[PDB]
């Protein structure tokens, strides 16, 4: 599942299919101007699949949609346009940073789901965490049970997290100001059961500051 | 060479892209270096070359689509779709590289699978002895026999780029496969010579 997610997210034709699915389900209620612009942009991107100097034109679709919005046509041209284009807005928002940025952001979201669980089992014993969750979630005991149930299988979660980190910050020695925060929080899991996910994370924090052999080879 | 070989380890680091953009959008000639990127070690730089050179050459053309294809060999081809805004009122083309002679003639009909609007260009690694007659005869021997450029879909001109670069343009459609006038000229930069101005003359190069 992880390898297929990785290869799918790296395949440039994925947001093309998402675009086709959102647009084919909405044939009307869209101005022909933005629809034709989107069609031309996606046709170009489709004609330039698997080629250098090619990226998904999320910004151009955002540009034409925001331009038609800036015109702001009133009386059923405003509301219909602003409502029946939200799917394409979400599509460009997901791929605002390209297929590679979306790929990294998905794994970041999975790691954020991990932290969402495990950050409640630090800073206290088991009973302290459970009591604090009951006090925080008085109106529903299902949330606390979900927390405990997720924490039960933390070893399998750790294995999947290691597999995720292997593909997020591997052969790409660079880290942005978002991955670094997730990795920082993940390394502060002092509880020994999560040590596996902390240790590997520290490797990334030290691994992406090394030469790639290209600088030395080329210069020398 | 550094820009071309450094982007091949992993492309999409947001600095090799701008470097290729600088190479395409710069006024300085880089055609004395580009044809030598056959592989040099890597076999991916082929595409990186084939997409830059054309981009560098086709400056008067509105280029709307570039695509990278590969045959089940060590033969990568790049296809282009472009047009002229206000001249001769849609064109297409493609470029491929080969090694020393034979991969060109061997899979010629396959690499062709990208009004005669198609423009086909080819580069071959013969890095020795600038000799117009020998290379011209070598290429003409094949063009005089293989007429796929006319009967497949219709290809206006076939450009033979010898790797400093020597360009031999041929038209195996109606006329004898030879061009002494546009020899050593890039066919997309043939406009940047003011040579079509000699309309009332029979020219001798």
């Amino acid at each position: 599942w992880v390898e297929r997610l990785m290869k799918t997210l790296r395949d440039p034709s994925l947001p093309l299919l998402e675009l086709q699915d959102i647009m084919t389900s909405v044939s009307g209620r869209i101005p022909p101007n933005v629809e034709k612009s989107i069609k031309k942009e996606m046709a170009q991107y489709a004609s330039n699949i698997t080629s250098v100097l090619c990226q998904f034109p999320s910004q151009q679709i955002a540009n034409i949609l925001d331009s038609h919005a800036a015109t702001l046509n009133r009386k059923s041209e405003r509301e219909v346009f602003f409502m029946n284009t939200q799917s394409i807005v979400q599509l460009v928002q997901r791929y605002r940073s390209g297929i590679r940025g979306h790929m990294k952001a998905v794994v970041m979201d999975l790691l954020r789901q991990y932290l969402r669980v495990e950050t409640q089992f630090q800073n206290g014993h088991y009973d302290k965490c459970v009591f604090a969750l009951r006090e925080e979630n008085k109106s529903d005991m299902n949330t606390v049970l979900n927390y405990i149930f997720s924490h039960a299988q933390v070893t399998k979660k750790n294995l999947l997290v290691t597999m995720l980190i292997d593909q997020l910050c591997g052969r790409d020695p660079t880290l942005t100001d978002e991955l670094l925060n997730i990795l920082t929080e993940l390394t502060q899991l002092s509880k020994t059961t999560n040590a596996k996910v902390a240790l590997r994370a520290r490797q990334v924090l030290i691994a992406s500051h090394l030469p790639s052999y290209e600088l030395r080879h080329n210069q020398v | 060479e550094s820009i071309f070989l450094s982007a091949i380890d992993m492309y999409g680091h947001q600095f090799c892209i701008e470097n290729l953009q600088k190479l395409i959008l710069s006024e300085t000639s880089i055609f004395d270096v580009l044809p030598n990127f056959f592989y040099h070690s890597n076999q991916v730089v082929r595409m990186a070359a084939l997409e830059v050179y054309v981009r560098r050459a086709y400056i008067a053309y509105e280029l709307n689509s570039v695509q990278h294809r590969q045959l089940k060999d060590n033969t990568c081809v790049v296809e282009f779709q472009f047009m002229l805004p206000t001249s001769h009122p849609q064109r297409m083309g493609g470029m491929v590289s080969f090694r020393t002679f034979e991969d060109f003639v061997r899979i010629f009909d396959e690499v062709m699978g990208c009004e005669p609007i198609h423009i086909l260009n080819v580069a071959i690694k013969t890095d020795c002895d600038i000799e117009d007659d020998r290379l011209a005869a070598m290429f003409r021997e094949f063009t005089q026999q293989n007429k796929a450029t006319l009967v497949d879909h219709g290809i206006r001109r076939l450009t033979f780029l010898v790797a400093f670069p020597k360009f031999f343009t041929f038209r195996a459609r109606d006329k004898f496969e030879e061009d002494r006038i546009y020899r050593h000229l890039e066919p997309a930069l043939a406009f940047q010579l003011e040579l079509n101005r000699m309309r009332n003359f029979d020219l001798t190069a």
